[PDB]
């Protein structure tokens, strides 16, 4: 993958245009490289979304509402 | 308190070597903490454990 990308970036030095087979090979290698590194993040609950009574909410199990982005408050540093 | 006596045969001896009064103490205090602590991923724990009991 890296070799084909570098070759595509270097052909212009000698002013040689590429060929369809070389382009296809570079595309396939880059696609494999991109496949090997995928994130696909999973969206989290909003934060004001209620948690039903089925999930028994108590001091030691779960809170009434889903946890969200809000950072826990230290108590010092009150304003952000 | 404890006391010790004298053995003499005379009675008008109102002035002599008497006992003494010493007070003692027994002092009790507090010990060190009895602490047990666990660190763990609460979500992974609660996967299959209700109320963390």
């Amino acid at each position: 993958a890296v070799g084909y990308q570098l070759l595509l970036r270097m052909l212009s030095d000698y002013s040689l245009e590429p060929t369809p087979q070389v382009l296809s090979n570079a595309q396939r290698s880059y696609d494999a490289l991109m496949t090997d590194t995928l994130v696909v993040p999973s969206m989290r609950r909003r934060g004001d979304f209620p948690v039903g009574q089925g999930n028994k909410y108590d001091v030691f199990t779960s809170d009434r509402y889903y946890p969200g982005d809000l950072p826990l408050i230290d108590g010092d540093i009150p304003n952000a | 308190h404890q006391f010790s006596s004298l053995r003499t045969p005379t009675g008008d001896i109102s002035g002599q070597n008497k006992n003494n009064l010493i007070s003692g103490k027994a002092t009790g205090r507090v010990g060190n903490y009895i602490t047990v602590a666990v660190e763990y991923q609460q979500l992974e724990e609660a996967i299959k454990l209700n109320q963390l009991e």
